[PDB]
């Protein structure tokens, strides 16, 4: 099997609480490092996708806070598969491309 | 009128940075989830998100009526429904490897003493 | 049923009449809720004081009680793990659902296990504080004591230990006395945020509980810590603190009659402590194969040591971490005194990678600040003088770390070695470059698919010192050479930088191509 | 000296610019040729 | 002159507290000879 | 419809919300001097002399999101905040507990008990009359079925063998609702403030008891994560108000704290728009009165509810009034939807009376005499000021330190619970530097990056690192004459003591000494002075004109007036 040693290596990370979410489900066509921005609190990664059932590729950032949050946005590689939710933030507003919260992501290298 | 929307923006921006940098509710905190042929079969394997992307609707549809939860006609749904089925540990809460007492290798062909007499 | 009947309410105590077996801390239950423990007794009555509080029930003279003939124990619950309990075993707080099936009830004042069941202390713990983890080492079963003034990080630091058993198999139990709602919610939040709440317990009395509530809180602990120890786990305590814990003992004994004695504490206050701590070490196969470690909290007054409870518990715990207030004020931090502080357990407590590493550190820096203090005239001895004013400082760069920092054990080794080689001497007061050597260490000893098992070498083995060379020589000198030539600047013409890294293989090649790839800051081979 | 929030964003862009450089720099420093063949 | 003082003022603090509880002790005597008397004689 | 938005407001919610009214800038500049100085101090900004600084802090003040809410929401029909945990209050009962006084003494009254429908609990209170008047025994311990110790809450002259007693078995209870506001009582809600005693309107609630369904909803609360705004320079630069916290004002006597308190209770009532309460403890008749009369003279005696533990009243009742005090903040806030910011003077006081209360009913004294319930009773204080979803309950409480002595076990417990110390110095004082507030023995918990900026956390840093390093050259000035110092040393003296007179401060109550107008400085004006004055930028301006100022413009503008003025004259 393929998928077999994809297996061992699933990372899931889930939130308790629900809001409305932006469902991202593809692979990760490119990654770049990790930005410190708010007074070097926070975290922030841009992030291209190819979406699965349509091949598109749509360009997202990714913000984290707490330090669950930044482990869990370390384990995204280049040509990673996810299947992510997404809080959109109200900073996208002067953004070019939206910025999103990881609320829960299912992540397999 | 009285409040722009640029200074609607701001306050936005500034209420969801109190929000992220300060948390009430231990429900908004990221969590780490933890991680006879025929029933075996049905009831451990495991399939990866990629694998279930591949899939077709139909294959999913059924794999959903297999393990008796709900159909649904979006690919998306059906994929994280079985994800979070999958996922979910019925027993394990990641709190039980704690209450595991630990093992010590034990004799698997032992001498038995004299019946007591 | 009910056998007992309410005679006096007064001092805060319950006075129980009625013909009955009474014993020492035996539960008389109120109602289905509340229940009290005998303090003291005799062949027709008992003095008992509360654990509980009912808004519903009135107590009152007259009322009704049962004495379940039962010593007090401890009920062990599976939903214990990411909890606020009481010492009763109410959920405050829960993550996740009970069952309602009692896993064992253990007796508070279980005594402690004779001499034939123990063992050496000779496995490190790890604190993530590298001054600690080198300098005053920690072992699988040591009591070690935070002593210090107010508001200079002792809690802080017992934290910092508890967080960092994030992936050791380590059970984290945190007992609160006197302490306030808003810091335990507060702990709770952290142990939430950095990965640990799922393996730890918070057990709590707040500072206007009942008295024999916070004076029981320690032993409960205690009671579920060796639950856990008796099924093999190594278990973390930490009180927050034990002088809290005396005042408790102290009005609990003045109400109910007791002399006062030297501080106008009871004549058996150091009993009370000894038989607390003497529950933990480390113990043999045969009668668990775990361990407890005690991190007992105390507080001093202006710097005054030689307090009664701070010099009773000086005497019972194998060594003590002394926060000073003048390094707080300075801005040092996490705050601790090298020179007051003592660690009896020594490199028996360290591992063979981390004494060799941190070997004759202590001596250098005494010698430092020894010349710091007395430097005097301008005269200077020889070259030696500014290899200790180069070392000594590297050390105290060394020392400072930001708060809910975690830096593992074998980071902290690598660091003091290559510090012990010169690879530090470039260092001029820039933060940034000790954070990225961390960064850059940790990352390639936790996720590289050979720095995983050098750092399983690390840790099992000793290795001598021209391998340690070949191994620093050959993969993480290059690597850290070229992740600091691609962030300082002043790095390209620094003089010692070039002296000490001239001969390193360069590998901007592979790592450029690594960065590309979404790779964090430290793989150099793969990811295992 | 003490610098105001938008000199600190300035500084952190700076930082980064800078450290594009550096990367430019690391590999003019590795003073190498085409391989020929 | 730090160590004088500590020493000093705990034997101090130690001398005052047993005597203020001297008063309480001896107010009490008759209630404990009382509970004497009714153990000894008992059952 | 503006007949029904006007509808759902009462006349009095008229008045108060034409206090948020937008002022457009074209109108704001047709405004004259002494309009413009009438909005301010309706708005609670302070007093200003030049005109556009006060149109721009209007603009500032308006232009704010929670002021451009409070408008927007005042041409609205009114909502109503709905109470979710409200305070209940007392059960209506009789008096079904009767007995006498049996035996007499010194502040405390045995009571035996003849006729009882129920028996007697722990802290009831049993009330006797005598000549017309109404005495309250507080029950401390129940010997028996039929025989309670009782001490007394006010008064003990006329209580004499045999007087019959009453008790409905409740502790006591006070009557508690927005009417409170703008009246003096003390803790058992004696009318204080005028000989004819108008009473106050409110349900009856029991200040003792705390109302929760079980242990664990005391732990549903919300951690600290703001800083409140008190206008005060040095208070804003280096020692942030934790908001939800508690905040102590230490030193000896004369330092200065109650006219920091009265300043802070002004604050909030005009600048944050809130209520406040005052609990005194030990409170002298004289700076009582006073007090009230200040409060009823500078306007924020309506906002404020005075509870008043007098100093010559029985330990029992002044044990009280912190309770009581405490009480009405938790009203205010669960009912109404209120921040309170509760004042506590003094709390040395009122552990004081705990101690005189435990020595009185004939229990073992502790260490150095106190209370062996000591910590517990400070924790059982402390513990009731907190923040919920509701709103925040924020404490300024000043402690009296006996001979400088920091290790008394009542500052030690008082420490435990503190989220920011402010001490005074008399030394400071006596030079005439006022608030006379120690920067560098004082500290605050939220000087943090979790809760400020990095520029805040680097001035503080600089602030108290320059003025230990000026406190450390002033000795070696003195001794062997200012050229000692080397060029670098020079110039870090004249920062530090330019630094160190910039954060004396007007106050809008010190008027009565000083007779000068107080100010309210922002938290972004006091860091763009203490940055311009760190840069030395103002290195060429002589050391008095930084005294008493307000922003760093004005010291500039009298140097540049004062220089025009020499040039004219000569
Ligand atoms: N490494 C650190 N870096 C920065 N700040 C720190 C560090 N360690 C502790 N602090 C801060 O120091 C303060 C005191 O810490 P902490 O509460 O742990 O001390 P404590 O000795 O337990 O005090 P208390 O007397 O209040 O019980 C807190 O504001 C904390 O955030
Ligand atoms: N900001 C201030 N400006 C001028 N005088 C002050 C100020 N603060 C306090 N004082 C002086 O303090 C005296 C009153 O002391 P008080 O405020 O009662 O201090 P404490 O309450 O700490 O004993 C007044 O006579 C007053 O002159
Ligand atoms: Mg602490
Ligand atoms: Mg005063």
């Amino acid at each position: 099997n393929i998928f077999a040693n994809k297996i061992a290596n699933q990372k899931a990370y889930f939130k308790r609480d629900i809001k409305t979410v932006h469902t991202f489900l593809g692979r990760v066509n490119y990654i770049q490092r990790a930005s410190k921005f708010n007074d070097e609190k926070r975290v922030f990664r841009p992030l291209q996708i190819e979406l699965s059932g349509t091949n598109e590729i749509v360009d997202i950032y990714l913000e984290a806070t707490t330090y669950i949050s930044k482990k869990a946005l370390d384990e995204i590689r280049q040509n990673s598969y996810i299947f992510l939710e997404a809080k959109w933030l109200p900073e996208s507003n002067f953004l070019n491309n939206p910025l999103f919260e990881i609320q829960n992501i299912v992540i397999e290298n | 009128k009285i409040i722009s929307e640029e200074k609607e923006i701001l306050h936005l921006i500034e209420q969801s940075k109190r929000d992220r940098d300060f948390i009430d509710n231990f429900s908004k905190i990221l969590e780490e989830k933890n991680l006879e042929e025929i029933i075996h079969n049905l009831l451990f394997k495991l399939y990866s998100v990629e694998q279930l992307a591949l899939f077709t609707i139909d294959q999913l549809n059924a794999l959903l009526f297999a393990r008796g939860l709900g159909l649904e006609k979006n690919k998306v749904r059906a994929i994280k429904s079985l994800l979070t089925l999958q996922t979910s540990y019925e027993f394990m809460e990641k709190s039980q490897a704690a209450l595991l007492p630990k093992v010590s290798f034990n004799p698997t062909n032992p001498l038995k003493p004299i019946e007591e007499k | 049923m009910k056998n007992l009947k309410i005679t006096a309410i007064k001092d805060n105590l319950i006075f129980v009449e009625g013909e009955h077996q009474f014993s020492f801390l035996e539960i008389i239950k109120f109602s289905d809720k509340v229940e009290g423990v005998v303090l003291k007794a005799n062949d027709r009555s008992a003095i008992v004081a509360i654990l509980n509080e009912d808004k519903d029930l009135n107590l009152t003279v007259g009322s009704l009680a049962e004495a379940t003939g039962e010593l007090y124990k401890i009920p062990i619950y599976d939903n214990y793990l990411g909890s606020i309990i009481n010492v009763l075993g109410e959920s405050l707080v829960k993550q996740y659902e009970r069952t309602n099936v009692a896993l064992d009830k253990k007796y508070v004042f279980t005594e402690a296990q004779p001499i034939f069941t123990r063992s050496a202390v000779n496995e490190p713990l790890v604190t993530g504080i590298t001054v600690v983890d080198g300098v005053l080492p920690v072992g699988r079963g040591q009591k070690e004591l935070i002593i210090g003034d107010r508001g200079t990080g002792k809690t802080a630091i017992a934290l910092n230990a508890m967080l960092a058993q994030e992936n050791t198999d380590v059970i984290n139990i945190f007992i609160a006395i006197g302490k306030k709602r808003d810091e335990i919610v507060e702990i709770y939040g952290t142990f939430k945020k950095h990965n640990i709440l799922h393996k730890s317990i918070i057990v709590s009395a707040a500072s206007d509980d009942a008295v024999a509530a916070r004076y029981l809180a320690p032993y409960a602990g205690m009671a579920i810590a060796e639950f856990f120890q008796q099924i093999g786990k190594d278990v973390l305590v930490v009180m927050d603190d034990l002088t809290n814990h005396a005042d408790a003992y102290r009005e609990l004994s003045l109400l109910a009659g007791i002399a006062p004695a030297r501080e106008a504490y009871p004549g058996d206050i150091f009993y009370v402590h000894s038989s607390l701590l003497e529950r933990g070490g480390k113990y043999g196969p045969e009668f668990g194969g775990g361990s407890i470690t005690i991190l007992p909290i105390a507080q001093t007054l202006a710097g005054d040591i030689s307090g009664y409870i701070p010099t009773n518990l000086i005497s019972i715990t194998d060594g003590q971490i002394y926060t000073s207030a003048k390094l707080f004020n300075e801005g040092t931090r996490p705050a601790i005194d090298v020179n007051l502080s003592v660690s009896r357990l020594g490199s028996a407590a360290q591992s063979k990678f981390m004494a060799f590493a941190s070997s004759g550190l202590k001596k250098i820096y005494t010698e430092y600040k020894y010349l710091k203090r007395l430097s005097s005239f301008s005269s200077k001895i020889s070259n030696r003088d500014l290899e200790t004013l180069q070392k000594g400082k590297a050390f105290e760069s060394l020392i400072d770390q930001a708060e809910y920092e975690v830096i593992d054990y074998e980071t902290s080794a690598i660091l003091f070695l290559l510090l012990k080689k010169g690879f530090l001497n470039f260092y001029t007061e820039k933060t940034e470059a000790l954070k990225v050597i961390i960064g850059v260490i940790k990352v390639f000893l936790a996720k590289d698919v050979l720095g995983r098992k050098m750092r399983a070498i690390l840790v099992e083995h000793g290795i001598d010192s021209i391998v340690w060379n070949l191994y620093l020589n050959h993969m993480i000198l290059p690597l850290l050479k070229y992740h600091l030539l691609s962030e300082l600047q002043y790095l390209a013409t620094n003089r010692e930088f070039i002296k000490k890294f001239k001969d390193i293989r360069n590998d901007g090649r592979i790592l450029l191509a690594y960065e590309r790839k979404g790779y964090e800051r430290g793989i150099a081979y793969d990811y295992k | 000296i003490v610098k105001t929030e938008l000199e600190y964003v300035e500084e952190d862009s700076r930082l980064r610019k800078e450290k594009i450089e550096l990367i430019q720099k690391n590999y003019d420093n590795l003073n190498a040729k085409p391989l020929v063949g | 002159l730090i160590l004088k003082w500590n020493r000093a003022r705990k034997e101090e603090a130690t001398l005052q507290s047993t005597l203020l509880f001297s008063a309480f002790k001896v107010k009490n005597q008759k209630s404990t000879r009382d509970e004497i008397l009714r153990l000894s004689k008992g059952k | 419809d503006p007949e029904f938005v006007a509808s759902t407001y009462t006349e009095e919610e008229i008045i108060h919300n034409l206090l948020f009214k937008l002022y457009s800038v074209e109108q704001l500049a047709l405004f004259t001097i002494d309009q413009l100085n009438a909005l301010l101090f309706a708005r609670g900004l302070g007093l200003e002399k030049n005109k556009v600084r006060a149109i721009k802090s209007l603009l500032t003040l308006q232009t704010s999101y929670e002021f451009m809410e409070k408008s927007q929401a005042a041409l609205l029909p009114k909502v109503s905040f709905n109470p979710t945990n409200p305070l209940k209050p007392i059960e209506e009962k009789e008096f079904t507990i009767f007995g006498e006084i049996v035996e007499i003494r010194s502040q405390v009254y045995k009571i035996r008990i003849d006729k009882a429908e129920e028996e007697v609990l722990p802290k009831v209170i049993f009330y006797a009359d005598v000549n017309g008047k109404e005495i309250q025994l507080e029950v401390a311990d129940i010997f028996d079925k039929n025989l309670v110790s009782t001490f007394v809450l006010g008064n003990e002259t006329g209580l004499k063998i045999g007087t019959k007693v009453k008790s409905k078995n409740q502790s006591y209870a006070i009557k508690i609702s927005k009417r409170l506001l703008g009246r003096v009582i003390d803790p058992i809600g004696k009318i204080l403030d005028d000989s004819i005693a108008t009473p106050v309107h409110g349900n009856m609630y029991a200040p003792l008891e705390m109302q929760h369904d079980s242990e664990a909803t005391r732990y549903v609360v919300s951690p600290k994560n703001a800083i409140l705004e008190t206008g005060i320079k040095v208070i804003d630069v280096l020692l942030p108000i934790p908001k939800g916290g508690k905040t102590g004002l230490l030193g000896g006597a004369g330092v200065g704290k109650t006219v920091i308190v009265q300043e802070l209770i002004n604050a909030f009532i005009k600048f944050h728009d809130g209520v406040s309460v005052f609990a005194g403890i030990g409170e002298r008749i004289r700076e009582g009165h006073e007090l009230w009369k200040e409060a009823e003279a500078l306007g924020f005696l309506n906002k404020t509810a005075f509870i008043f533990g007098q100093m010559n009243e029985s330990p029992g009742l002044r044990f009280r009034s912190g309770i009581s005090g405490v009480k009405v903040a938790e009203y205010f806030r669960n009912n109404l939807g209120k921040s309170v910011l509760l004042f506590m003077d003094n709390i040395f006081r009122y552990v004081q009376a705990g101690s005189e209360i435990s020595s009185l009913l004939e229990k073992t004294p502790s260490a150095v005499g106190y209370q062996p319930t000591l910590f517990s009773e400070m924790g059982q204080l402390q513990e009731r000021i907190n923040s919920t979803k509701d709103g925040d309950i924020t404490s300024i409480q000043a402690m009296y330190i006996p001979a400088d002595d920091f290790t008394d076990p009542a500052a030690v417990a008082a420490f435990a619970h503190f989220d920011s110390t402010i001490i005074l110095s008399r030394q400071l004082a006596a030079e005439g530097v006022y608030p006379a507030i120690d920067p560098l023995e004082s500290n605050s918990k939220m000087l943090s990056i979790k809760y400020t900026s990095r520029e805040h956390l680097d001035i503080a840093k600089k602030t108290v690192q320059t003025l230990e390093k000026t406190k450390t050259l002033e000795d070696i000035i003195n001794i062997l004459g200012f050229d000692a110092l080397s060029e670098d040393d020079k110039k870090v003296v004249e920062v530090g003591r330019r630094l160190k007179w910039f954060l004396t401060q007007p106050f809008v109550v010190a008027e009565k000494f000083s007779g000068v107008p107080g100010k309210f400085v922002r938290l972004k004006d006091s860091l763009k002075g203490i940055k311009t004055i760190l840069d030395g930028d103002l290195n060429h301006i002589p050391v008095s004109y930084f005294s008493f100022v307000g922003v760093v413009e004005e010291i500039i503008e009298k140097f540049n007036l004062d220089a025009k003025k020499e040039a004219l004259k000569n």
